[PDB]
């Protein structure tokens, strides 16, 4: 229950460069006046009213005593969607008068939630009782899976839900019953590669670019209420995820001249299995080969060498020259590599003294995995 | 930010025959950012006078270099490529194996 | 030079001083407005000594902007005598705007002061409506001017007092003649048509014009398309161009009329037209004639209700292909054209693929119950259902009265009787009640389905 | 086969009063052919392949002038980005731009992209009309570029000039760019553990680098355990790669290595030989 979320206001500073300025979002609890914030510019202190109740419900579940979420807002002017697949959502060469006035896009992000909301603030801050700027939420889009980790070869279910409360109009209400058609776009951009994975326009059955990589989405409104507000779902289902499908997933809910985007970092992993054998054919001790097989990602692997003492004795970092192999690649996109130890000429008895390699990798527990040479 | 640790391969340009001349390569690639330290090593010591390509650029935003020197492989001599980068807790060493 | 800046404070006052004005209602944020800005300023400068161009920022001036019902930006409306006189829907370019207001600048009805002026006026590519009066002092003349002002956007009006003309085209110094385009004259109708009511009123004139301006088969163009489309109407599309292929344009038009006459004379009711495959290449996508666009005409019909019927045979030069087509239509023996995939080759079970072409053959085969699933290829619910819906087909692969069916509703038009709100939407059309089919709205689980087929299914169901 | 032209620009800020180092390198296929480097005294574009020596002084003048313009653009961009992300030494801003052609030598895809700190910042999508931008800085950039029709300018550049120049460079440098050096392949034998032997299939001397090495057991594909190394440059303009598979000693000849490459009329098939 944050109640107040501190936020950066980002502005195009005279076109010379972007600059951030302190603000805050106050989720209206209802009874009680807002806290005075004389540290804040009243224009950037927003009393947020959310008829849809998606923004406010997102932070009621927020684990009390968790770190504050990162928050950014900026001004934006409504533009039509330039994408072909989304052309039917605005089939006229005019702009709605309902979108008159100022607009803010809020983006809130944390390990548990990433959210984007389109707000309409009043042009001037309320002067009494507290200097605060009243604002209302039009569109909210958010994922409860902002950084999903998926086992190589498993399905990935990327959470997405949204809410919309048609913006107030000067006059000439739609008088059109039913939630209006929207658009949903799922795309991936990662290390210079980008693909439209799925596009859909529920409420307009025109042909959409084919979905890719076995992807589908649960793209729908939740109800058929004749007036609103309305909530919806855009959850993305990507089957049997491979490494090439890792990276940033961008999900955008499109309504006429209004775009709401959230992003997700999909990480693919496969834990490394480790084994230890004498490199040479049962070979000046024989060279030891710590084989680390079929893991992803390739980075993060640390190969530790230890000489484990017998009864009484204990583990010590092993001595002698050590190095690595090159990476070897497999069909599934996983890798294997081998570590190498050349122990020095044994110059002392060491009952129970066994050599072992320990590996660490983000896929593993902190303690890692290890292997001693199989004394077959 | 996305930092990426260098991938390394160390190999001769032609199949090594002992006593015949050849070129020892160290291919370092798929790293970010571009600041990197590479050195070929003969029996522990730095092979000085090693020549490298200029910094190259991949479609994934990663960089790559090829470090090389001419060399005559014997049986006793052992060669390696030593690499350091910000992604690494300590320098990474990859030993030349003429069958790889 | 400049656009006039009108506000809620000085709109009513300055709207009168002109006798028309182009008023652009806008908001500074509208990109359509942003690009219009320099084109509108370019227009204003070139039309400075003719018509004034005004602009109203609606964020500021909400009252005047609502006064004329503005919902979007930019809205451009012509105000003559400070009164709404229709919008401007041409292109948002300086060339477009100055072109249009010029026509609007002149009088509703052009005075023809000589016979030469008269001859010039009727040599137009479009029709002429000409009033013949002894002078300006009749109530008939006043009614003609009233009609002319009312309908000036749709038709060309003129009047004359020239004695030679008044006496050749009327018998009491009060007449209206409609002159159809010269290059369009034919053996199936008259060049001219006279107004024959006894009293002349703006109302009766409009009726007279509407009912007689085009004839049996007009040449549809960008101008008249709105006036022609609306009722059951057949268009034959080809390389119609009266400055290049006149003989060719006449030939096909004559052959259309020749056939049209046969049916019209028999009592059959249908409107006809010809139109350029070039000028209207867009309309072909509604019919599927994008590929078919050569010298030989192509034909398609659009009923007032919305149904479309497309001629499949090639248009024979003798018109017999067009005769058969039209014969099938009036008999009710032509299947309506609809967005469809290629109907597949086998279509064995357990589930029956359903495109719009074979829809009514499968889903509306009466005495045979149909469970129809309207799916989308991208929908996850639709993906979850797929193996359950196929298993349902298998457990019903002996009962032929019960057919399990699916159709990609993103790739195929859904007929009017059915409606797909979201995905998936599943309909069940009874043995005989195919006209009023009802939704499923049950749980999407195999057991829920077969338990539902044990109820609505009129015939007993075969669980396998 | 397919072909491509790509220009990679790169600015790297240096801690202190120093100015960023701007390198701009052009590639055809994976072959560098021009380079500019701010650090080099007398920074101008130099030819990096011998087939570019044809272009006269007016080419290098125009191209060098563009480079110094970009260097200035990158200089201000780096400072701005430094602002928004609140960093103090060394930061990296990258652009990539170019055009892929198919075997028909026709536009198969066009690219205009940026990255800050090795992370995609903003990218022109495949439709050459819309942009992908993750965070709020790039979203703000994307709204500016949409309102200025940046995409239209780049669609026109990439769709016409990019292919035009690529056609010219392909014809002028055909003797090396349309060359097809065939892979010399051979299999090696290495005892491993007990009753096991690693069979390594080599492919040496091959350009282009596009290559597939596959292993079989009685004409059946072996995917699960098969090990590949990345294609690597020999340093003489050619390329190297290998694929390995473990097999029991005595059952070696039941396994075969097939290679696929442009220079091959049909794919090679190999086995281990004493
Ligand atoms: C958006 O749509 C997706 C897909 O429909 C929703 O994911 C689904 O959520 C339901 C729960 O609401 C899951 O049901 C599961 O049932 C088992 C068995 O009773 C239970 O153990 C689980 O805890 C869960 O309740 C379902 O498996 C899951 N995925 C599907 C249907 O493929 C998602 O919740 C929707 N988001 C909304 C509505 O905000």
């Amino acid at each position: 229950g944050p109640a107040v979320i501190e936020c950066w206001f980002v502005e195009d500073a005279s076109g010379k460069g972007l600059a951030k300025r302190p603000g805050a979002l106050l989720l209206r609890q209802g009874p009680g006046e807002p806290p005075p914030r004389p540290d804040l510019d009243p224009e950037l202190y927003l009393s947020v009213h959310d008829p849809a109740g998606a923004l406010q419900a997102a932070f009621r579940r927020y684990p009390r005593g968790a770190p504050a979420p990162h928050c950014e807002m900026s001004r934006f002017v409504p533009l039509p969607a330039s994408a072909k697949w989304a052309s039917g959502l605005t089939p006229a060469q005019n702009c709605p008068r309902a979108l008159d006035g100022a607009w803010l896009m809020v983006s809130i992000s944390s390990p548990v939630l990433s959210l984007s909301s389109l707000l309409r603030p009043q042009p001037e801050p309320q002067q009494e009782p507290v200097l605060i700027t009243m604002a209302t939420v039009v569109l909210t889009v958010l994922t409860h899976t902002p950084a999903p980790r998926v086992r190589l070869g498993q399905d990935a279910l990327l959470d997405l839900s949204f809410a919309y409360m048609p913006p107030t109009s000067e006059a000439a209400s739609s008088l059109a019953p039913g939630p209006p058609p929207f658009g949903l776009e799922w795309r991936r951009q990662h290390l210079g590669k980008g693909h439209l994975l799925l596009a859909a326009t529920p409420g307009l059955n025109g042909q959409m670019p084919a979905a890719q990589e076995g992807a589908v989405a649960f793209a729908a409104w939740d109800d058929d209420e004749p007036w609103g507000p309305w909530t919806g779902n855009g959850t993305f289902w990507l089957p049997r995820v491979q490494p090439f499908q890792e990276g940033t997933y961008l999900a955008t809910i499109h309504l006429p001249y209004l775009q709401g985007q959230v992003t997700l970092e999909l990480a693919v992993y496969k834990p490394p299995k480790v084994s230890l054998m004498p490199a040479t054919l049962a070979r000046a001790p024989p060279e030891l080969l710590c084989l680390v097989s079929h893991f992803y990602p390739s980075g993060g692997l640390e190969v530790e060498w230890e000489l484990r003492g017998g009864p009484g004795g204990r583990s010590q970092k092993a001595e002698g020259q050590r190095w690595l192999s090159a990476l070897r690649h497999h069909s599934d996109g996983s890798v294997s590599l081998s570590g190498h130890l050349q122990p020095p000429p044994v110059t002392t008895e060491q009952h129970g003294a066994r050599y072992a390699c320990r590996i660490h990798h983000p896929s593993l527990p902190a303690s890692g995995r290890s292997a001693e040479v199989t004394l077959e | 930010m996305i930092q990426r640790t260098p991938k390394i391969q160390v190999y001769s340009r032609h199949p090594a025959e002992n006593g015949k001349s050849n070129f020892l390569n160290c291919y370092v690639s798929g790293f970010h950012p571009s600041d990197i330290e590479v050195d070929l090593l003969k029996n522990g010591e730095r092979i000085e006078k090693v020549e490298h390509s200029d910094l190259s650029f991949s479609k994934d935003w990663s960089f790559y270099l090829l470090y090389y020197t001419e060399f005559t492989p014997t049986e006793k001599d052992e060669y390696a490529c030593r690499v350091n980068h910000v992604t690494l807790s300590q320098p990474k060493i990859v030993k030349w194996d003429r069958d790889m | 030079s400049d656009v006039l800046e009108l506000t809620d404070d000085n709109f009513e006052s300055r709207i009168s001083d002109t006798g028309l004005m182009l008023v652009e209602f806008f908001a500074p944020w509208c990109g359509h407005a942003k690009r219009l800005a320099p084109e509108y300023e370019a227009a204003a400068t070139r039309l400075k000594g003719i018509v004034p161009l005004a602009k109203v920022d609606c964020t500021a001036n909400t009252n005047t902007c609502n006064k004329y019902g503005v919902s979007g930006y930019p809205t451009l409306k012509i105000f003559r005598d400070g009164e709404e006189a229709g919008a401007y829907d041409g292109p948002r370019t300086a060339d477009g705007i100055v072109s249009h207001l010029k026509k609007q600048a002149g009088p509703a009805s052009v005075p023809l002061r000589t016979e030469e002026e008269f001859k010039k006026f009727i040599s137009d590519k479009d029709a002429s409506i000409v009033g013949f009066f002894d002078d300006s002092f009749s109530e008939a003349h006043s009614e003609f001017l009233k009609a002319a002002s009312n309908l000036r956007d749709n038709y060309r009006f003129a009047h004359t007092n020239v004695e030679s003309l008044v006496n050749e085209y009327d018998d009491n110094g009060e007449g209206i003649i409609l002159f159809r385009p010269s290059h369009l004259t034919n053996k199936f109708e008259d060049k001219t048509v006279a107004y024959t009511e006894q009293k002349m009123t703006s109302g009766k004139i409009k009726k007279f014009i509407q009912e007689n301006i085009f004839g049996i088969c007009p040449h549809m163009t960008e101008d008249n398309k709105d006036l022609i489309q609306g009722k059951d109407l057949l268009i034959a599309y080809y390389d119609v161009d009266y400055e290049k292929n006149a003989k060719g344009s006449n030939y096909w038009r004559n052959r259309v009329m020749m056939v049209a006459k046969k049916f019209l004379d028999a009592g059959h009711k249908l409107n006809f037209a010809v139109a350029s495959r070039k000028t209207f290449s867009h309309e072909l996508s509604d019919f599927g004639l994008e590929s078919t666009a050569g010298e030989i005409p192509v034909v398609a019909i659009r009923t007032a209700k919305g149904e479309k019927f497309v001629m499949q045979e090639e248009f024979s030069r003798d018109g017999k292909a067009l005769e058969r087509f039209l014969q099938d239509y009036f008999d009710g023996n032509l299947k309506r054209y609809l967005k469809s995939e290629p109907i597949p080759e086998s279509n064995d079970g357990p589930v029956k693929v359903v495109v719009a072409e074979n829809f009514d053959e499968i889903v509306n085969n009466e005495n045979k119950d149909v469970l129809i699933e309207f799916y989308a290829p991208w929908c996850g619910h639709c993906k979850n259902l797929e193996p359950k819906y196929k298993e349902l087909g298998e457990k019903l692969s002996k009962d032929p009265n019960i057919v399990i069916a699916k159709m990609d509703a993103t790739a195929n038009d859904v007929p009017s009787p059915y409606e797909v709100r979201g995905f998936p939407t599943i309909y069940f059309s009874p043995a005989n009640k195919k006209l009023n089919p009802k939704k499923y709205e049950g749980g999407r689980e195999l057991s829920d389905f077969i338990s539902y087929l044990q109820r609505e299914a009129t015939n007993p169901p075969v669980i396998q | 086969g397919p072909h491509s032209m790509r220009y990679f620009e790169t600015a790297v800020s240096r801690p202190g009063l120093e100015e960023p180092r701007y390198i701009s390198v052009g590639y055809v296929d994976n072959k560098e052919f021009v380079r500019f480097d701010s650090d080099a005294e007398n920074p101008r574009y130099e030819p990096r392949a011998p087939w570019m020596e044809q272009e006269g002084p007016e080419y290098w003048e125009r191209e060098t002038q563009k480079a110094k313009g970009q260097e200035q653009w990158f200089r201000v961009s780096l400072r701005n980005l430094l602002g928004y992300y609140n960093q103090s030494g060394s930061h990296t801003l990258q652009q990539m731009s170019g055009c892929d052609l198919g075997s028909d030598w026709r536009l198969l895809r066009g690219y205009l992209q940026f990255a800050y700190e090795g992370r995609d910042y903003i990218a022109l999508n495949e439709d050459l009309k819309t942009w992908t931008a993750a965070d709020m800085a790039a979203q703000i950039t994307r709204r500016k570029w949409e309102q200025s029709g940046a995409a239209e300018h780049y669609k026109a550049y990439l769709e016409g000039e990019c292919v035009e120049w690529l056609h010219r460079y392909l014809k002028n440098g055909n003797a090396t760019l349309l060359r097809t050096d065939s892979p010399k392949a051979h299999v090696t034998h290495h005892p491993r553990s007990k009753g096991e032997v690693t069979l390594r299939c080599w492919a040496l001397g091959f350009y282009p680098a596009d290559i597939t090495l596959t292993w079989q057991l009685n004409g059946e594909e072996l995917t699960q355990d098969m090990e590949l190394v990345e294609t690597r440059p020999a340093g003489d303009g050619t390329f190297q790669k290998w694929a390995s598979v473990v097999v029991p000693l005595g059952k070696e000849q039941n396994y075969t290595c097939r290679v696929y490459h442009e220079g091959l009329p049909e794919p090679l098939t190999l086995r281990w030989e004493p």
